[PDB]
């Protein structure tokens, strides 16, 4: 999966997450994005996939 | 932000030496 | 986990005595007979195990071989410290008056 | 022909090693109860690429290239050593002497420069085993020093070094020495690099031949306050075998 | 550059307070 | 303090003899040097080699020795290295190579001893600056 | 750089060539009192 | 008439506002190609290596200076005395390395300034004037080609010139000291008694002539007031500011002739400036100020120092730290 | 508190600048009449 389609599939540049009077840049708020972690998989102790 | 203060300062010494020139009060011979 | 590798070499033997595959050649200057012919001897097959291999070098007449001995108690060796030898640092060490 | 200083002076072609003939494709014997020598070898550079830092994520860094900004001041020349032959055929050169290094400022986009030590100090050299004749299929491959880009004499502008200078950040009396270590402990680099050295014009009459390098080796660290570049290094080299 | 701060507004004002005291003197001189 | 006999009393040869100079013969002495050895050892350096100086010391442990004025005097005819094992009046002006360094051409026996005592009487006035370089200005 | 070594070359050229014939066109007679 | 002669009219025309003349045709375009570089280099310039050892100084303020560190970076002394247009090299990041943006900048500006002199000259003779004015503005021009190019020729390498920017100044000025006692030089000192008593000049011609302003207003007005422009009558009592200072001194020490006084005023920081000026151009050619080191010693022979010898102390200081990185043998010869 | 550095920049001129436009302005109104 490159990772350039990953970072979309992220609320963090939602551009209606913002607020009126946190200036600046995106960066300023979450930091500066670096590597993608991997997609995240949840199971319970019976082996279910959780979401 | 300390760059962009020395150069507006520049800015308006060359706009002041602008209008000193072309805007001067006018000589004239009473 | 970060040393000046010169001052080190400061508390070992080149402190005290002529390192003879590190010091620079002008100090051979300091004892009698050894500069400029033996110096250039010396230090053109520096690299030496231990102080008395310098008897050994090619082509030392009987004098030099006994000026040597005069002056062993003078000599030491330690490892040959990089930043002591390159650019010709023996030969010249920005060192003048 | 026979240039003269005068021909040549102030005109780029100081830096420029000699070529031989589209022509000069024979081959020179080797008779291996014989003792060789290279009487003069030089290497000119004609590109240098530097790995790109790839990011955390990464993927893979490229080689990129760069812009030479110290002008025509970039060629290895004047260098000497002998041409062995060895037991299984191989032929071995082994440098003595001669302008075996020049220091090289390059640039990459966005503006970073990068100095290096072009060099090919100590070079060891070695063909294939059972080599005959040299040919214009002849390769050397081979490995070098690099010493620190600056030695240990060099002072930096606010006065610290390794065999000189300040060993503290004087300007800051009682800051904390800690966060500084890097900055104030002068270290001395030593690295390896490696050269590919491939023959495809001889000239067996005169004993000259020529061809291209390849090279790779480490840029400036600065006396260890910042880490090294890798950098690749392309250009012609031209040499002159003499029975020794 | 870890440059001070309060540079800015020091700066500003030194600029702005006495420029404009100039101004108002000169703008009132002319509409008399 | 002033000049003295005791001062202008210096090293004639290694035997440990001496022997005692003038006012004359020290500033005698200190015009030839500056009109011949000057240019290359103003206040006892070498400019061409800093590495050799005429400091005593530095005199004495020449082979053969120059601390004294015999020594001295042979060394402006005959110079050697300082190890003694090579010939240098190719290079260094002497009476020997008075065809090529000029400024030799018309110094007396008895000028090359003017010019050796004010060598050895030198330091013993100025002690460190004598030989020292820019350090000791 | 060719071209701007050129551009540059006939730009000095055209101004140099403006000084010399302006004094050649009798500078003397311009002033305000006796045109010789 | 014809085109030619309509513009040669225009060129020479004293109703410009701005008088343009034929120097006007060359000063114009070199200083603004020098002004325009000048500004463009020092704020963005990227570093720039002046003495050829690969170790770059930054002088912009986006690379971290400010306007009292700032500068435009004399060009390297690898190119030493050689011509450095931008055509000569391979690409501007080469030219900004090495320092071309100096080489370009003090060129046309030494051209445009030697015509701005020019200018004084042509104006005052479509005026009517007497026309020495340009003379007077010789004495800062010499000065200026002391520094940016006679320097330079004497040392060999622009390298060695006087760079561009407050800080630079000082570092030429310190550099200088060391390497030939310019204090100790008679033709400084020239410019010294040439500025101070300039300046003395200044302010007692002025406040003497203030204080011999004639009442012609009331205490809420400024003086200034007492006088109109190209009134037929002067504004101060000449015979009046002769009495106060003809026995302030004594009376023969004091000018009563306006013309004598006023040549006196120009004549005073011309000549020192043009010795000072001189006195670098001469010290380009190491021809340096008086040496009186060791100069003094008793019976025996010791050293007695004098202030001489003190100086030389600084000097040496100066001398052994100056271009760190730069000299491997032991004489710094130029 | 760890705020915003520039909002002090930003409140003096948002202050300083229309009111010195105001007073300019009435000042030069009374040397009128
Ligand atoms: C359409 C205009 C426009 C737009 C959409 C942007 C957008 C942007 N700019 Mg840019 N900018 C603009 C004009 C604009 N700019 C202008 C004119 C300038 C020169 C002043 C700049 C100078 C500038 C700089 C110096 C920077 C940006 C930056 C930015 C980014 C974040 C800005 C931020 O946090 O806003 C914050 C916005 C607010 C807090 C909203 C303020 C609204 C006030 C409260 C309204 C005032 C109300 C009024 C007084 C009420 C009285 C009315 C009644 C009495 C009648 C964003 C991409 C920044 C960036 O990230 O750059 C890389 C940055 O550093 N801009
Ligand atoms: C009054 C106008 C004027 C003058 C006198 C100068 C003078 C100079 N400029 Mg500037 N320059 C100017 C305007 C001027 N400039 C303008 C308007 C620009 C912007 C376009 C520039 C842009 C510019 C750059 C970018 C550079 C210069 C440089 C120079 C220097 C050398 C120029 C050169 O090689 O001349 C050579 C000129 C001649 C040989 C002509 C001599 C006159 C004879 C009589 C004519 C000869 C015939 C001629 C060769 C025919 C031309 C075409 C032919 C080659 C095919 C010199 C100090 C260079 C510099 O500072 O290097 C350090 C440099 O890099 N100038
Ligand atoms: C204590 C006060 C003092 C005095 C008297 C002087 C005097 C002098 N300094 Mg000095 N100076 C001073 C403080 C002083 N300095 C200070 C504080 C500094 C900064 C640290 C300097 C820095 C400085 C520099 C860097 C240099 C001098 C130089 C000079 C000389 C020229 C001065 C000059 O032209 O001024 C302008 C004044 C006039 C034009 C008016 C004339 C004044 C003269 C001297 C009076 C004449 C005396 C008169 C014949 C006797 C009475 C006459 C009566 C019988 C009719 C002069 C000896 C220069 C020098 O050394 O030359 C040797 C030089 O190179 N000065
Ligand atoms: C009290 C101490 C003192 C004093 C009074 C002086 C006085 C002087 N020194 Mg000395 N100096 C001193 C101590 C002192 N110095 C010390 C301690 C040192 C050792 C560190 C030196 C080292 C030293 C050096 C190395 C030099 C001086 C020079 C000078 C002179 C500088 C003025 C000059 O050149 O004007 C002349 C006028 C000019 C330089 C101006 C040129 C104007 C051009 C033509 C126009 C520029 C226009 C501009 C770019 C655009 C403006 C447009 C604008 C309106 C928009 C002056 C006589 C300098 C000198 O003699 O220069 C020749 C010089 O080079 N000094
Ligand atoms: C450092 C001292 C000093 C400076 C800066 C200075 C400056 C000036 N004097 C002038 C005049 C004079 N000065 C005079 C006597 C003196 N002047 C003195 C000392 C100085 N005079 C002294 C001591 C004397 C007494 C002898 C006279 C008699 C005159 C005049 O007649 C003349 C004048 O007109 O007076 C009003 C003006 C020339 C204008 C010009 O050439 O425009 C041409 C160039 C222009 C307009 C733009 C140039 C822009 C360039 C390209 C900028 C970049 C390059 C610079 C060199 C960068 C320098 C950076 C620095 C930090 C070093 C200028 C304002
Ligand atoms: C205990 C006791 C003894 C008490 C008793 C006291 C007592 C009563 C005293 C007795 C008298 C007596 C003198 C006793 C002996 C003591 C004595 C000898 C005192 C020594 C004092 C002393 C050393 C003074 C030195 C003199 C000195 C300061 C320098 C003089 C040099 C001098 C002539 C300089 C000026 C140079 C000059 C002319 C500059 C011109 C400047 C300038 C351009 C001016 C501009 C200008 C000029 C004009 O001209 C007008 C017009 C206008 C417009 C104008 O712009
Ligand atoms: C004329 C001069 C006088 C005018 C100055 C008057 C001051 C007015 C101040 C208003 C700005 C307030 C900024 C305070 C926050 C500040 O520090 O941010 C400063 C921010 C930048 O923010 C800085 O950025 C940095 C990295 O660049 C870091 O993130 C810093 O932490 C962050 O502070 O600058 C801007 O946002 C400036 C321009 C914003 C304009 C675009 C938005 C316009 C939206 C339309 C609004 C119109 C509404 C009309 C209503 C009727
Ligand atoms: C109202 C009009 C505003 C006028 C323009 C304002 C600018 C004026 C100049 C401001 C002073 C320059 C300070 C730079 C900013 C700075 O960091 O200040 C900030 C400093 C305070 O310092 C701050 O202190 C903080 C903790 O308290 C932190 O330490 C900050 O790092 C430090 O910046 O301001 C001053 O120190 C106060 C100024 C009063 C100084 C008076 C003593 C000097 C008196 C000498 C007067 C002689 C004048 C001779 C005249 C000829
Ligand atoms: C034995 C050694 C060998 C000997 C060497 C001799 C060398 C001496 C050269 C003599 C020079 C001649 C005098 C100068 C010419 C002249 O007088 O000017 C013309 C006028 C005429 O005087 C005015 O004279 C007028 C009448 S007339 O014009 O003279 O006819 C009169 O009207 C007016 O009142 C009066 O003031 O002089 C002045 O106005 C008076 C002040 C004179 C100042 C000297 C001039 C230059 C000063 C520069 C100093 C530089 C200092 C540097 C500082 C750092
Ligand atoms: C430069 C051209 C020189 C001149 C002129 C003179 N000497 Fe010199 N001197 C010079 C060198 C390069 C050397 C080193 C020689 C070597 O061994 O390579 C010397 C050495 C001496 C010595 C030996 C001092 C020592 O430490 O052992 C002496 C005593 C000496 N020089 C004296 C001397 C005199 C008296 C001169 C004038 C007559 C003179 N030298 C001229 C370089 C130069
Ligand atoms: C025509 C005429 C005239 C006019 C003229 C003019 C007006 C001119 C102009 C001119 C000008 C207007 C010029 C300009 C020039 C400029 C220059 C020459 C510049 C340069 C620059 C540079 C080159 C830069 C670069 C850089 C830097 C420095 C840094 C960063 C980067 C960069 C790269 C950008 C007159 C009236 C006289 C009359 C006659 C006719
Ligand atoms: O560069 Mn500028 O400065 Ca006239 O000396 Mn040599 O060189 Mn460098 O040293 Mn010191
Ligand atoms: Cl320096
Ligand atoms: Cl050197």
């Amino acid at each position: 999966i490159p990772e350039k389609l990953a970072f979309y599939d992220y609320i963090g540049n939602n551009p209606a997450k913002g607020g009126l009077f946190r200036t600046g840049p995106m960066n300023k708020g979450d930091g500066i994005a670096q590597a993608w972690k991997g997609h995240a998989v949840f199971r319970n102790k019976e082996g279910e996939e959780l979401f | 932000m300390e760059t962009i203060t020395y150069v507006f300062i520049f800015a308006c010494i060359i706009a002041l030496f602008f209008f000193a020139i072309f805007f001067r009060e006018p000589p004239r011979i009473t | 986990e970060l040393v000046n590798v010169v001052d080190e070499k400061l508390g070992t033997a080149y402190g005290e005595k002529i390192d003879l595959n590190n010091t620079n050649i002008a100090a051979f200057i300091q004892y009698r007979g050894l500069y400029p012919t033996l110096a250039k001897l010396i230090v053109k097959n520096a690299p030496y195990e231990s102080v008395e291999d310098v008897l050994n070098i090619p082509g030392l007449t009987e004098r030099q071989k006994q000026i040597l001995r005069e002056n062993l108690e003078h000599f030491t060796v330690t490892e040959v410290e990089t930043a002591l030898v390159e650019g010709g640092d023996r030969y010249n060490n920005g060192l003048y008056k | 022909q026979t240039l003269t200083y005068d021909d040549i002076v102030g005109t780029g072609l100081a830096n420029k090693c000699p070529t031989l003939d589209d022509t000069a494709r024979g081959a020179y014997p080797i008779d291996s109860s014989q003792t060789y020598r290279i009487a003069r070898l030089c290497l000119q550079p004609t590109t240098f690429l530097v790995k790109e830092e790839p990011k955390n994520k990464r993927q893979e860094a490229e080689f990129v290239p760069t812009k030479l900004v110290t002008r025509e001041t970039t060629s290895l020349d004047q260098i000497q050593g002998e041409l062995k032959v060895n037991s299984d055929g191989s032929l071995t050169f082994v440098e003595e002497d001669g302008i075996d290094f020049q220091p090289v400022t390059v640039q990459m986009a966005g503006g970073e420069r990068i100095p290096l030590l072009f060099t090919v100090k100590n070079l060891v050299a070695s063909t294939q085993p059972n080599v005959t004749s040299i040919t214009t299929s002849t390769d050397f491959k081979g490995e070098f020093n690099v010493p620190s880009y600056r030695t240990a004499n060099f002072l930096d502008p606010k006065g610290r070094g390794l065999a000189s200078g300040y060993d503290s950040a004087i300007a800051l009396p009682q800051a904390k020495e800690e966060e500084l270590a890097r900055a104030n402990v002068k270290r001395f680099s030593l690295t390896k690099g490696q050269i590919s050295l491939n023959v495809a014009k001889v000239d067996g009459r005169t004993g000259e031949i020529a061809g291209t390098f390849e090279s790779e080796q480490l840029s400036d660290d600065d006396m260890g306050a910042h880490e090294p570049h890798e950098v690749k290094i392309q250009g012609v080299f031209y040499a002159s075998i003499e029975p020794a | 550059m870890e440059v001070n701060q309060l540079g800015l507004i020091a700066t500003a004002l030194f600029v702005l307070v006495p420029s404009v005291f100039l101004i108002i003197l000169y703008v009132q001189t002319e509409s008399q | 303090a002033e000049l003295t006999p005791e001062v202008l009393t210096v090293p004639l040869n290694s035997e440990g003899k001496t022997i005692t100079l003038t006012e004359k013969q020290y500033l005698e002495g200190k015009r030839l040097f500056q009109y011949a050895c000057a240019s290359c050892h103003v206040g006892g350096i070498t400019k061409t080699n800093p590495s050799l100086d005429l400091r005593t010391e530095t005199l004495a442990l020449a082979t053969p020795p120059r601390d004294n004025i015999e020594g001295l005097v042979d060394y402006m005819k005959n110079p050697t290295t300082y190890d003694g094992e090579q010939e240098i009046a190719e290079v260094h002006p002497s009476l020997r190579s008075a065809d090529i360094f000029p400024k030799m051409r018309n110094l007396t026996e008895k000028d090359l001893v003017a010019i050796a005592g004010h060598i050895l009487v030198e330091p013993k006035i100025l002690g460190d600056k004598w030989g020292g370089g820019k350090v000791y200005y | 750089m060719e071209t701007l070594k050129i551009t540059v070359y006939i730009v000095v050229t055209f101004f140099v060539l403006l000084f010399v014939f302006g004094f050649l066109s009798g500078d003397p007679a311009r002033n305000p009192k006796r045109k010789d | 008439a014809n085109l030619w002669e309509r513009f040669c009219n225009w060129v020479t025309s004293t109703d410009n506002r701005l008088y343009v003349g034929w120097f006007g045709v060359i000063m114009i375009p070199t200083l603004l190609a020098a002004t325009i570089c000048f500004v463009i280099a020092f704020i963005a310039a990227p570093p720039v290596d002046i003495d050829g050892i690969r170790e770059p100084v930054s002088g912009s303020l986006l690379y971290g200076n400010n306007i009292i560190t700032g500068a435009v970076v004399p060009s390297s002394n690898a190119i030493g005395l050689h011509f450095y247009p931008i055509w000569e090299a391979a690409s501007l990041d080469e030219w900004l390395y090495n320092g071309g943006p100096y080489q370009l900048i003090i060129f046309h500006f030494l051209l445009g300034a030697s015509c701005y002199m020019g200018r004084q000259w042509e104006l005052s003779y479509r005026l009517g004037m007497r026309p020495w004015i340009c003379v007077a503005y010789s004495a800062p021009l010499a000065s200026a080609f002391a520094v940016f190019l006679i320097y330079p020729i004497g040392q060999g390498s622009f390298s060695d010139g006087m760079p561009l920017g407050i800080s630079g100044t000082f570092n030429f000025m310190i550099v200088f000291q060391a390497e030939h006692n310019i204090l100790m030089h008679p033709f400084h000192q020239l410019g010294v008694a040439g500025v101070f008593g300039g300046a003395l000049f200044c302010a007692m011609h002025g406040s003497l002539v203030t204080s011999s302003l004639i009442r012609e207003t009331t205490e809420t007005e400024s003086a200034n007031y007492g006088y109109k422009f190209g009134q037929e009558e002067e504004t101060y009592n000449i015979v009046a500011a002769h009495g106060y200072f003809g026995r302030l001194i004594f009376q023969y020490a004091s000018f009563n002739n306006s013309r004598s006084l006023h040549f006196f005023l120009a004549a005073w920081p011309v000549v020192g400036v043009w010795f000072t000026a001189l006195g670098i151009s001469t010290m380009a050619f190491n021809l340096n100020g008086f040496n009186f080191n060791h100069s003094v010693i008793d019976a025996k022979g010791n050293v007695i120092n004098t202030w001489a010898d003190i100086i030389n102390r600084a000097n040496l200081g100066m001398e052994v730290m100056h271009e760190r990185n730069a000299h491997n043998f032991p004489l710094d010869l130029a």
